[PDB]
């Protein structure tokens, strides 16, 4: 199985400033099998970018990834109060894992 | 819509089983998958398994191997989930969500991810 | 219960030409405008058959053959047609009755320095008839003897023609025999 790991653990930021979350692999994982997940408090995760390039519906489009080799990452262009989450990177390239995840709050 | 609706909290004994049912509507049951991923309180999202609704092929991480049981109901667009000899570590909130990253038919990689997750399951062991 | 065409063109990898890849739809409703209004393709031929017509019609089985290859190389999947691919990796017949799908897929199939994963086959004493497959590795290479297979060049710098696609083949069988798709 494949490692990821999140960085930085905790982001400190205002609303109305922008945000980026990087995940590393310990091993190769293609583009075609990473994704991103955001969860709210109280609320069951969602998915925000499936191929590491494409949103899912319903999400909006301050909300964009990429990444090749080992290295993924996922950029918010603007924080909305709405916006401040636990964001995870997933990969199934091999099996199928979540990484710790990283928070993001004001 | 896509809804995936979950039953409430459950507690049971350790060495006890509990099982947990996902109803699934608003899309082709046959046509997707059904993942399991459950979080412990202050931990991130442990993937437990998959099953296909179309042939009822499962794939399982080594972790909860042989003590997970997964299947599937077509005539109520139903999944299931089963796990065994609960312990004290197993405390949890258990969520199902519509799968596409496998192949329902052929059990091919897919571009996709995890959607629709339900509200997820409270099982206590005590 | 619906047909897996999904399943087919959002998968995360292909089979190499020499050895295509095929796999057979059955017992299942095949909804074709999904892949008809798509605009993810660049290539949507139907030969024998109207693509506007499809839904319309049931057949005994479907075949979905899968490789990828270069952008020049695209032209010689179709009836008729002769080349390095259409005569020893993957061969159409005369009467073919299907539809052919590709797409560029360069941002997928490529890497920096160049993806040699895919190779496509060089050398063969013989053409290959319709629908036949040849994976065997027979030439030690020296003077006159060659590796049969040869790899592919797949830069994401290449122009288009050299750039990788990723190709469906779509063949639409009837026998004497009850339909088992058909569309809505
Ligand atoms: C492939 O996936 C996309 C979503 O990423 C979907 O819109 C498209 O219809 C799918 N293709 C097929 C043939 O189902």
């Amino acid at each position: 199985e494949i490692v990821l790991t999140q960085s930085p653990g905790t982001l400190s930021l205002s609303p109305g400033e922008r945000a980026t979350l990087s995940c590393r692999a310990s091993q190769t994982v293609s583009s075609t099998s990473l994704a991103w997940y955001q969860q709210k408090p109280g609320q069951a995760p969602r998915l925000l970018i499936y191929g590491a390039s494409s949103r899912a519906t319903g999400i909006p489009d301050r909300f964009s990834g990429s990444g090749s080799g080992t290295d993924f990452t996922l950029t918010i262009s603007r924080l909305e109060p709405e916006d401040f989450a636990v964001y995870y990177c997933q990969q199934h390239d091999t099996s199928l894992t979540f990484g710790g995840g990283t928070k993001v709050e004001i | 819509q896509v809804q995936l609706v979950q039953s409430g909290a459950e507690v049971k004994k350790p060495g006890a089983s509990v099982k947990v049912s996902c109803k699934a509507s608003g899309y082709p049951f046959t046509s997707y998958g059904i993942s399991w991923v459950r979080q412990a309180p202050g931990q991130g999202l442990e993937w437990m398994g998959w099953i296909s609704t179309y042939n009822g092929n499962t794939n399982y991480a080594q972790k909860f191997q042989g003590r997970v049981t997964m299947t599937t109901d077509t005539s109520t667009t139903t999944g299931y989930m089963e796990l065994r000899r609960l312990r004290s570590d197993d405390t949890a909130v258990y969520y199902c969500a519509r799968d596409y990253t496998r192949g329902a038919w052929f059990g091919e990689s897919l571009i996709g991810g995890f959607d629709n997750w339900g509200q997820g399951t409270l099982v206590t062991v005590s | 219960n619906l047909c897996p065409f999904g399943e087919v063109f959002n998968a995360t990898r292909f089979a190499s030409v020499y050895a295509w890849n095929r796999k057979r739809i059955s017992n299942c409703v095949a909804d074709y405008s999904v892949l008809y209004n798509s605009a993810s393709f660049s290539t949507f031929k139907c030969y024998g058959v109207c693509p506007t017509k499809l839904n319309d019609l049931c057949f005994t089985n479907v075949y979905a053959d899968s490789f990828v290859i270069r952008g020049d190389e695209v032209r010689q999947i179709a009836p008729g047609q002769t080349g390095k691919i259409a005569d020893y990796n993957y061969k159409l017949p005369d009467d073919f009755t299907g539809c052919v799908i590709a797409w560029n897929s360069n941002n997928l199939d490529s890497k920096v320095g160049g993806n040699y994963n895919y190779q496509y086959r060089l050398f063969r004493k013989s053409n290959l008839k319709p629908f036949e497959r040849d994976i065997s590795t027979e030439i030690v290479e020296g003077f006159n003897c060659y590796s049969p297979l040869q790899s592919y060049g797949f830069q994401p710098t290449n122009g288009v023609g050299y750039q990788p696609y990723r190709v469906v083949v779509l063949s639409f069988e009837l026998l004497h025999a009850p339909a088992t798709v058909c569309g809505p």
